[PDB]
C-alpha cells in the first residue's frame, strides 16, 4: 500500500522520542516478592493525603450549589402553604 | 403545588416480603384472593392473570378447576355457524364484571375503575399507598372542604376527592383458617395478593440473584489479587542517572 | 494556542511597572507552589506540549547534555506518578533551578516563522 | 509436586477448570436453595398445604 | 515472524489489544472506554432475543412487553437487564467524556477522535428515545407528543416535517411501527462509528495524566492492562446485578405501567434521568423556535473546545484555577437535571435560566479567559525582570 | 373528514369525537346561550376575540378542545358559569372556552367545519 | 368502496351503493351495540358470517 | 419452532433473524475486500500482472 | 504499526516484477484520434472468430444435455397416456 502521513508515535524500536544515554534501570521478579504488602502503609497515610490535598477544589463548589438548591426548595415550600398565600399572587404577576 | 393537590405521604410498614432474602407469605396470598372474590370483583377486572398461575401458589389443582368452571366463555360456532358457550378451563383468563367501558362508567356515575393487575407497580408508594388508601377514609372531611355530590374524601388521593366509597368494614368476610377479619387484616391480605399479581417472578428472582451476587463477588476479589501480583515488577522499578561525558 | 511572543509581551509589561509587579508577582509565587510540579522533580519547560512544528524545531536545537537531563526528569516523573507517591524532599526542584532553558530557542523559531509568513503574502507598489 | 500435578499440564489446566465447573453447578445450587427455603420456613406453599389439608 | 503478526486478520487483533504500546502511568479513568464496548454488546444481544417475541402494532405493543415479563422463560431477566443496562450505558459515557475534558484529550493531534465521539453521543440519545416509545406506556405516548411538536416551529417546512414524522395527524399506529424499525438500525450505525473511532486512536495512541509525552516509557497491552481491565469489568457486572435482581424499578417511572391514552394527560411529564438536563435547558427559553435551537446547541458546543482553550499545557493537573471551574461545571450539570424534574414554578424558573447561562459561558467565556491568565502567571513567577 | 348530519345531534348531551386524534367537545347550542358570551368584555383578556369571530352561525356551537399546553379533558357541565373544568391546572372553561379564569390566556382553536347544504363536515 | 371512484363510477354513485348495507357501530352510553349505513371508508361486504 | 409446528412464534422469530443476517453479510464483505487488497486480482492469461498496471 | 508479511504485489515504484531494460512504448492522445472507428472491422470479422473458434467446447456439452432431457420428457409423456398404461405398472414395481 501507499505510505501514511506523519504522526507523533511510532512502534517498538522506533517509538519517536529523544535519544537516551546514561540511565540504568533495575527490577526484581514478582515470584520473589512478598505477597500483598499494601493494605497497610497505604490506608494508614497514603489514601488520605491523595484526596485531602485535593478536597478543597471539590467541596467549595459542592457547598455553593447545595446551599443554592436547599434555599430555593424552602422558598417554594413557603409559597404554597397558608402563610405564603399573599406573596404568591404578587410574584406570579 | 399545595400539599392537598399532591396527596398525603404514605408511611412505611413492615411488610414481610421487604428485604433481599424474603419471599411472599403464601397464606396471606390465599386469604387475599377471598377478599377479591367477595368484595373487589363487583367492579374491578383482573385481565392479565390466567387461572393456571394460581396452582401451587395459593390453591391446589382441583380447587382452581372448580373455580374456573363457574364462568362461561365463548366457543367456536357449530356446523350451521351459530355461536355457543362453554365452561372455563385453566387456559382461560379471569373474567371481569363489565362487557365494555361504556357499561362500566354507567354503573359508577361516569367514573372508570381501573384494572388491578399492575396497580402496585403503577403508583408511587407501592404496597404502602394501596394499604393507606383503603384504611384511610375519615368519618367526615375537614372543615371547609365541599365535595361534589357523588364523591368521597380520602387524604391520600391527589386532590382529596375520590369516586370510590369506603368498602371494608369489620367482619364482612368469613375466613377458612379462622383469622379475625377486621378492616386492617383484610386490607393487608388483599395488598399482598395484588403484589403477587404484579410480580409473579418475585420469589424466583431473589433466589437467582443470590447465586449471581456470590459468584460475581468472588471474581471481583480474585481479580484484585491477580492484578497486584502481575504488576509488582513495574511498581518497584528503580532508575539511576549518570551524566555522560561530552565531545561526542 | 497563545504564542510565547504574546505571553512575553504581556509579562514584560507587568514586570517593568513598579505598581503592577507588587500586586501580581506575590500571586504568581503562590500559584506555582500550589501547582506542585516541582515535587515530582520537573521544571516548567518540561510541561510544554510538544506536538507542533515550532516545538519540534526548538527541541532539535537544544544542546545534547541538556537533552539527556530532560529525558531523565520525564521518566522519573512517570514512575513516581504510577506509585501514587511524591519524591523525597531533598530531591525537589528548587526555585533557583526552575529556569526557562527552552524559551530562547522557542522565541527564535517563532520570529522566523512570522517573517516567512509576511513575505509569502505581500503587496508591492510602484 | 503439586504444581506439576495440578496446573502444569495445560491439556487439563484448560480441562480441570472445564470439568471442576460441571460438578460445581449442582453442589452450589443445592446449598443455596436449602438455605433460602429454611430462612423462609412457614411461608412457602408446601408449608401452607401441610395444614390446609383440613 | 510469529503467526499473530503475519496473518491478515490476526495482525489487526495483535496491533490493537496485544502489542499496542500504552503509557505506563495511566490510571483507572482510562478503563471507561472498554466498558462502553461491553455495554454495546449487552444492549445488542438482549435486544435480538426480546425482538423474537415483540409486536409493534399500537393495539399490541403494551401487552407484548407484559407477555415477555410473564410467559417467556427468563423473560423478566432479558427486559430488566435491557432497561437497566441503558442507564448504565449513559453513566459510563458521561464519565468517559468528563475524563476527556479534565485531561485535555480533545486537543491536537486528537481533534478527529473527539469529533467522531460527539457523533456517537448524538446517535445514542436518538436510540434511547426510540426504544422508550416502543413500550407505549403513558409516559411513552406523551413524551413523543411533546418532542415531535417542537419541529413545527421551523419556518416554511415545519408543519410538513412533523406529519412526515407521524405518518398521519398525531402519534398513532404508523408512528410506533416506524419507530421500532428505526430502533433496530441505529445501533448498527453506532457500531460502525466505534470502528472509525478506534482507527483514529491507533494513529496517535492515548494521552496520560501528566499531560506530557509518553514515548519514553511504554509497556505492552497484554497481561498488564488486560488484567487491569478485568477488575473494572467484574465491579461493573456486580453493581448491575444488584439493580437487575434486587431493585429493578428504581431508575424508572411508575406511569409507564399504565397503557398509553391519548385522551388523558398525566399530572407530570418527566423524561429518564440521563435526559433531564437537556429538558431543563429547553424549558428556560420562552420562544418555541429559539428553545429547540438552544437544546441542540448544548451538544454541538462541545466542538468549540479545541479552539477556545488557549493554554500551552495539556490538562488540568497543574492548574488550580482550571480545577476549580471544572467542578463548578460538574455540579451545575447536576442542578440542571434536578430542575428538569420539577414543576414550572417560582423560583425554579429563574434558577434554570441562570444555570443555562453558566453551561454555555463555560465553553465560550470562562475557558479562554482563565487559560490566558494561567499562561501569564507561569511566566512572571519565574522570569527575573 | 367526519360527516354527521344536522338533525341527529342532541343539545344537553355531548357528541365528543376523537376526530384525527383530537377530542372535540361540541354541542347542539339552540339560541338560549348566544348572549352568554358578550357579558364579559375584552377588559379581562388579551385576545381581540368576540363571538362573531368565534362561530359562523349561532345555531350550532363547535370548537376544538386539547390544551394550550398538553391536552387534558374536562368534566361535563361542572363549571363556573355554564362551562367545563379540567382539574389539570385550575383550567376553568366557560361556554366556548375562554380561559383567563385560570392561568392560560390563549384560547385554542375552531375546527374547519363546512356546510354545503344541511351537511356539516368537520375537517 | 373509495377505490371505485374515478375508475368505474362517479362519487355520488358509490355513496348510494354503500348506503344499502349496514355495518357495526360503537356502542351507546349504556353499552348496547348499534348499526349504521355504510360509507366510502368501508370495505365491500360478503354474503356469509363465517 | 418455539412450539409443536410452524406457528406464530416461528414467524415472529424468523422476521427478527431476517433483519440481522444482512448486517453480518456486510461485515464479511469488508473482510473479503481486505484479503483482496493484499494480493490484487488475477487476469485472464493466468500469469503475473506486475509488469503492466493501470490505476 | 508493525510491518506486514511477505506478499507477491507491491505498490507504484516497487511493484515487484523483474527488471526491465530495452523496451520502448509509444501512445497518442485520445483527443487527437478518430471518434468511434469501432462497429465496422469488428462486427465484420472480429466478432465472429472470437466465439466460433470456441463454439465447439460449448455446443457439444449443450447438445448432449438437451438430447437427454428431451428424450426423458417424451418417455414420461408416453407412460401417463392410454397407450403406455401397461408399461406403467411394470416400472413402478
Ligand atoms: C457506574 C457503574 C460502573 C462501575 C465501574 C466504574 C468505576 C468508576 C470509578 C471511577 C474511576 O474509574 O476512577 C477511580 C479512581 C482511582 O483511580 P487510581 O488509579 O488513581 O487508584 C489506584 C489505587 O490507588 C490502587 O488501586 P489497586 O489497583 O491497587 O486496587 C484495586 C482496588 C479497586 O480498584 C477499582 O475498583 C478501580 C475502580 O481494590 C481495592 O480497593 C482493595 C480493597 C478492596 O478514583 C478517583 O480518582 C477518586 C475516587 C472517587 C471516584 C468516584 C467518582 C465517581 C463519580
Ligand atoms: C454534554 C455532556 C456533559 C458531560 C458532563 C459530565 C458530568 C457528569 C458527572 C461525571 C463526574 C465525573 C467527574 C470526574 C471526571 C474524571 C476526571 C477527573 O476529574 O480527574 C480525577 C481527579 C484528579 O485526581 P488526581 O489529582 O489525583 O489526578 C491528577 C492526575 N495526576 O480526581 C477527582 O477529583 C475525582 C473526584 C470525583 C468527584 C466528582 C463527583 C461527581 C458527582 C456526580 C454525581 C451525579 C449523580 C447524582
Ligand atoms: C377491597 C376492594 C377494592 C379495592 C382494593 C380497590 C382498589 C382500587 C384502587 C387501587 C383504585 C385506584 C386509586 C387510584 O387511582 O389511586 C380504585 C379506584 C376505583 N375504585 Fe376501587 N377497589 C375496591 C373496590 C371497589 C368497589 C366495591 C367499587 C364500586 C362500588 C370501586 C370503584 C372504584 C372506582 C369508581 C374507582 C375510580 C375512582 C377515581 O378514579 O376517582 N372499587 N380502586
Ligand atoms: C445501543 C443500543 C440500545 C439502547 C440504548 C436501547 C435502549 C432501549 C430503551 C431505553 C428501551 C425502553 C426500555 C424500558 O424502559 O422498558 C428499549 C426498549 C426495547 N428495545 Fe432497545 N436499546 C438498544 C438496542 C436494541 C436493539 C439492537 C434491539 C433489537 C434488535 C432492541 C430492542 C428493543 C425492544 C424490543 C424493546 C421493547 C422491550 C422493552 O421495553 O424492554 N434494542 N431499548
Ligand atoms: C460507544 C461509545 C464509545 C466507545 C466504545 C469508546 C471507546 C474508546 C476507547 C476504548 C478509548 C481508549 C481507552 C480510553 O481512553 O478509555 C477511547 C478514547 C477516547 N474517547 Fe471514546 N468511546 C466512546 C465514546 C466516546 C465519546 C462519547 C467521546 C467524547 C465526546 C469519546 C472521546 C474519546 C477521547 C477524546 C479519547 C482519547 C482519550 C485519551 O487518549 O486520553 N469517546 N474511546
Ligand atoms: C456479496 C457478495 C460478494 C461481493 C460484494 C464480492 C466482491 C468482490 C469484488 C469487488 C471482487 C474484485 C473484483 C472482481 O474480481 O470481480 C471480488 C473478487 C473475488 N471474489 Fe467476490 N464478492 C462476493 C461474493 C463472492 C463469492 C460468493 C465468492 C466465491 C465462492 C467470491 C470469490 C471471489 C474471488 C475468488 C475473487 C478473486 C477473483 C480474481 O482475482 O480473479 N466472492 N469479489
Ligand atoms: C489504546 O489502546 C486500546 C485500548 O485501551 C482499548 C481499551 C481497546 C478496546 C477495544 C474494544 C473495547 C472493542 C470495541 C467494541 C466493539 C467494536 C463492539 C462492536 C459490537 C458488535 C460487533 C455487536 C455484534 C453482536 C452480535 C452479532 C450478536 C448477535 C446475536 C445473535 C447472533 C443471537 C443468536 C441467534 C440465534 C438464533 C441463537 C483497544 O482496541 C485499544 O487499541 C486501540
Ligand atoms: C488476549 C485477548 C483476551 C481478552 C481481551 C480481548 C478480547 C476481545 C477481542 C477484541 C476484538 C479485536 C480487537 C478490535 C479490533 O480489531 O477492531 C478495531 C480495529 C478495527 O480498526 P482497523 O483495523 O483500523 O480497520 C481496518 C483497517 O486497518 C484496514 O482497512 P480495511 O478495513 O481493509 O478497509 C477496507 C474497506 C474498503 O472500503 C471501501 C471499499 O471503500
Ligand atoms: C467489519 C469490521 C471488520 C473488522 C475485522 C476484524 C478482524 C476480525 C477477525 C477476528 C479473528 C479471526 C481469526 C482468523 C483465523 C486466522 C485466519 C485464517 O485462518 O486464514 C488463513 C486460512 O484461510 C481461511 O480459512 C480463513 C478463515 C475465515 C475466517 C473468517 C472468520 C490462514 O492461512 P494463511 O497462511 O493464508 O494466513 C496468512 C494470511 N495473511
Ligand atoms: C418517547 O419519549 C422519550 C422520552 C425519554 O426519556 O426517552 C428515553 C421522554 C419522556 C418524557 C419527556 C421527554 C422525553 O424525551 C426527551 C427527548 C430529548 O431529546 C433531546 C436531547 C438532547 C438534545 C435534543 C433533544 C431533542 N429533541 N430530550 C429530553 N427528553
Amino acid at each position: 500500500g501507499p505510505p501514511s502521513g506523519k504522526t507523533y508515535m511510532g512502534w517498538w524500536g522506533h517509538m519517536g522520542g529523544p535519544k537516551q544515554k546514561g540511565i540504568t534501570s533495575y527490577a526484581v521478579s514478582p515470584y520473589a516478592q512478598k505477597p500483598l504488602q499494601g493494605i497497610f502503609h497505604n490506608a494508614v497515610f497514603n489514601s488520605f493525603r491523595r484526596f485531602k490535598s485535593q478536597f478543597l477544589y471539590v467541596l467549595i463548589p459542592a457547598g455553593i450549589y447545595w446551599y443554592w438548591w436547599k434555599n430555593g426548595n424552602e422558598y417554594n415550600e413557603f409559597l404554597y402553604s397558608k402563610a405564603g398565600r399573599e406573596e404568591l399572587e404578587r410574584v406570579n404577576v | 403545588m399545595t400539599a392537598a393537590e399532591h396527596g398525603l405521604h404514605a408511611p412505611a410498614y413492615a411488610w414481610s416480603h421487604n428485604g433481599p432474602f424474603e419471599t411472599f407469605d403464601h397464606a396471606s396470598i390465599r386469604r387475599g384472593y377471598q377478599v377479591y372474590r367477595e368484595v373487589c370483583a363487583a367492579c374491578h377486572s383482573l385481565d392479565r392473570v390466567a387461572w393456571r398461575t394460581l396452582v401451587g401458589v395459593s390453591h391446589t389443582n382441583e380447587e382452581v378447576r372448580n373455580m374456573a368452571e363457574e364462568f362461561e366463555y365463548d366457543d367456536e360456532p357449530d356446523e350451521q355457524g351459530n355461536p355457543k358457550k362453554r365452561p372455563g378451563k385453566l387456559s382461560d383468563y379471569i373474567p371481569g364484571p363489565y362487557p365494555n367501558e361504556q357499561a362500566a362508567r354507567a354503573a359508577n356515575q361516569g367514573a372508570l375503575p381501573p384494572d388491578l393487575s399492575l396497580i402496585v407497580k403503577a403508583r408511587h408508594g407501592g404496597c404502602d399507598y394501596i394499604f393507606s388508601l383503603l384504611t384511610g377514609y375519615p368519618d367526615e372531611p375537614p372543615a371547609g372542604v365541599a365535595l361534589p355530590p357523588g364523591s368521597n374524601y380520602n387524604p391520600y388521593f391527589p386532590g382529596g376527592s375520590i369516586a370510590m366509597a369506603r368498602v371494608l368494614f369489620d367482619d364482612m368476610v368469613e375466613y377458612e383458617d379462622g383469622t379475625p377479619a377486621t378492616t386492617s387484616q383484610m386490607a393487608k391480605d388483599v395488598t399482598t395478593f395484588l403484589n403477587w399479581c404484579a410480580e409473579p417472578e418475585h420469589d424466583e428472582r431473589k433466589r437467582l440473584g443470590l447465586k449471581t451476587v456470590i459468584i460475581l463477588s468472588s471474581l471481583y476479589l480474585l481479580s484484585i489479587w491477580v492484578k497486584k501480583f502481575k504488576w509488582a515488577g513495574i511498581k518497584t522499578r528503580k532508575f539511576v542517572f549518570n551524566p555522560p561525558k561530552p565531545r561526542k | 494556542p497563545q504564542s510565547f511572543t504574546s505571553i512575553a509581551r504581556i509579562g514584560d509589561y507587568i514586570l517593568k511597572s513598579p505598581v503592577l509587579s507588587k500586586l501580581c508577582v506575590p500571586v504568581a509565587n503562590q500559584f506555582i507552589n500550589l501547582a506542585g510540579y516541582k515535587k515530582l522533580g520537573l521544571k516548567f519547560d518540561d510541561l510544554i506540549a510538544e506536538e507542533n512544528p515550532i516545538m519540534q524545531t526548538a527541541l532539535r536545537r537544544l544542546p545534547e547534555d541538556e537533552s539527556y537531563a530532560r529525558a531523565y526528569r520525564i521518566i522519573r516523573a512517570h514512575q513516581t506518578e504510577l506509585t501514587h507517591h511524591l519524591l523525597p524532599r531533598n530531591e525537589w526542584i528548587k526555585a533557583q533551578e526552575d529556569v526557562p532553558y527552552l524559551l530562547p530557542y522557542i522565541l527564535e523559531a517563532e520570529a522566523a516563522a512570522k517573517e516567512k509568513d509576511e513575505l509569502d503574502n505581500i503587496e508591492v507598489s510602484k | 509436586s503439586l504444581y506439576k500435578t495440578f496446573f502444569k499440564r495445560n491439556a487439563v489446566f484448560v480441562g480441570t477448570i472445564f470439568a471442576g465447573a460441571f460438578v460445581f453447578q449442582t453442589v452450589f445450587d443445592t446449598a443455596i436453595t436449602s438455605w433460602y427455603e429454611n430462612h423462609n420456613k412457614g411461608k412457602l406453599w408446601k408449608d401452607v398445604k401441610a395444614r390446609i389439608a383440613a | 515472524m510469529a503467526f499473530r503478526k503475519s496473518n491478515v486478520y490476526l495482525s489487526l487483533v495483535n496491533s490493537y489489544i496485544i502489542d499496542s504500546p500504552q503509557p505506563s502511568s495511566i490510571n483507572y479513568w482510562w478503563n471507561m472506554g472498554s466498558l462502553l464496548g461491553l455495554c454495546l454488546v449487552i444492549q445488542i444481544v438482549t435486544g435480538i432475543f426480546m425482538a423474537m417475541h415483540y409486536s409493534s402494532n399500537i393495539e399490541l405493543a403494551f401487552s407484548s412487553v407484559e407477555h415477555i415479563m410473564r410467559d417467556v422463560h427468563n423473560g423478566y431477566i432479558l427486559r430488566y437487564l435491557h432497561a437497566n443496562g441503558a442507564s448504565f450505558f449513559f453513566m459510563v459515557m458521561f464519565m468517559h467524556m468528563a475524563k476527556g475534558l479534565y485531561y485535555g484529550s480533545y486537543r491536537s493531534p486528537r481533534v478527529t477522535l473527539w469529533n467522531v465521539g460527539v457523533i456517537i453521543f448524538i446517535l445514542t440519545i436518538a436510540t434511547a428515545f426510540l426504544g422508550y416509545c416502543c413500550v407505549y406506556g403513558q409516559m411513552s405516548h406523551w413524551g413523543a407528543t411533546v418532542i415531535t411538536n417542537l419541529f413545527s416551529a421551523i419556518p416554511f417546512v415545519g408543519n410538513d416535517i412533523v406529519s412526515w414524522l407521524w405518518g398521519g395527524f398525531s402519534v398513532s399506529n404508523p408512528t410506533i411501527q416506524r419507530f421500532f424499525a428505526l430502533h433496530y438500525l441505529v445501533p448498527f450505525i453506532i457500531a460502525a462509528m466505534v470502528i472509525m473511532h478506534l482507527m483514529a486512536l491507533h494513529i496517535h495512541g492515548s494521552s496520560n495524566p501528566l499531560g506530557i509525552t509518553g514515548n519514553l516509557d511504554r509497556i505492552p497491552m497484554h497481561s498488564y492492562f488486560i488484567f487491569k481491565d478485568l477488575v473494572t469489568v467484574f465491579l461493573f457486572m456486580l453493581i448491575l446485578a444488584l439493580f437487575v435482581f434486587y431493585s429493578p424499578n428504581t431508575l424508572g417511572h411508575p406511569d409507564n405501567y399504565i397503557p398509553g391514552n391519548p385522551l388523558v394527560t398525566p399530572a407530570s411529564i418527566v423524561p429518564e434521568w440521563y435526559l433531564l438536563p437537556f429538558y431543563a435547558i429547553l424549558r428556560s427559553i420562552p420562544d418555541k423556535l429559539l428553545g429547540v435551537i438552544t437544546m441542540f446547541a448544548a451538544i454541538l458546543v462541545l466542538l468549540v473546545l479545541p479552539f477556545t482553550d488557549r493554554s500551552v499545557v495539556r490538562g488540568n493537573t497543574f492548574k488550580v484555577l482550571s480545577k476549580f471551574f471544572f467542578f463548578i461545571f460538574v455540579f451545575n450539570f447536576v442542578l440542571l437535571g434536578q430542575i428538569g424534574a420539577c414543576h414550572v414554578e417560582v423560583p425554579y424558573v429563574l434558577m434554570g435560566q441562570i444555570a443555562t447561562f453558566i453551561y454555555f459561558a463555560y465553553f465560550l467565556i470562562i475557558v479562554p479567559v482563565i487559560s490566558t491568565i494561567e499562561n501569564v502567571l507561569f511566566y512572571i513567577g519565574r522570569v527575573n525582570k | 373528514k367526519v360527516e354527521v348530519n344536522l338533525a341527529a345531534i342532541p343539545l344537553g348531551k355531548n357528541v365528543v369525537v376523537k376526530w384525527q386524534g383530537k377530542p372535540v367537545f361540541i354541542r347542539h347550542r339552540t339560541p338560549h346561550e348566544i348572549q352568554e358570551a358578550n357579558s364579559v368584555d375584552m377588559s379581562a383578556l388579551k385576545d381581540p376575540q368576540t363571538d362573531a369571530d368565534r362561530v359562523k352561525d349561532p345555531q350550532w356551537l363547535i370548537m376544538l378542545g386539547i390544551c394550550t399546553h398538553l391536552g387534558c379533558v374536562p368534566i361535563g357541565e361542572a363549571g363556573d358559569f355554564g362551562g367545563w373544568f379540567c382539574p389539570c391546572h385550575g383550567s376553568h372553561y366557560d361556554i366556548s372556552g375562554r380561559i383567563r379564569k385560570g392561568p392560560a390566556p390563549l384560547n385554542l382553536e375552531i375546527p374547519a367545519y363546512e356546510f354545503d347544504g344541511d351537511k356539516v363536515i368537520v375537517g
